[PDB]
């Protein structure tokens, strides 16, 4: 990944399921 | 503290007697089933998906 | 806090009320927080459409 995707990555932080995206 | 809680309000611990063991209630829970099938017209293959 | 909430039963268990309750009016108990848990969920999915 680029460093500008990298710090952009790293800013970004039951009866339920979650559908993996494709 | 016989019992403890989740967020979701549920049951998920217990005091046994005559053990004291944890003894968490409901960590096993169900598994999700999907069908890959192409059209009828080309065969009746099927796929399993989880 | 929607699955959580009683919605005006006794209790938010079906278990409990399944092993307390008679057979007569228990339905109608599972039925109104059943219910209660469809309109909020519909209205869920409605925000989330
Ligand atoms: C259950 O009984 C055992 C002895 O028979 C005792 O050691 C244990 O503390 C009891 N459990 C309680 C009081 O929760």
């Amino acid at each position: 990944r680029s460093p500008i995707e990298d710090l952009l990555f790293n800013k970004v932080t039951k009866g339920l399921t979650v559908l993996p995206p494709l | 503290q016989q019992f403890g809680r989740d967020i979701a309000d549920t049951t998920d611990a217990v005091r046994d007697p005559q053990t004291l063991e944890i003894l968490d209630i409901t960590p096993c829970s169900f598994g999700g089933v999907s069908v890959i099938t192409p059209g009828t017209n080309t065969s009746n293959q099927v796929a399993v998906l989880y | 806090k929607q699955l959580s909430s009683k919605f005006g039963a006794i209790s938010s268990v079906l278990n409990d009320i399944f092993s307390r309750l008679d057979p007569p009016e228990a339905e109608v108990q599972i039925d109104r927080l059943i219910t209660g848990r469809l309109q909020s969920l519909q209205t869920y999915v409605t925000q989330q459409l």
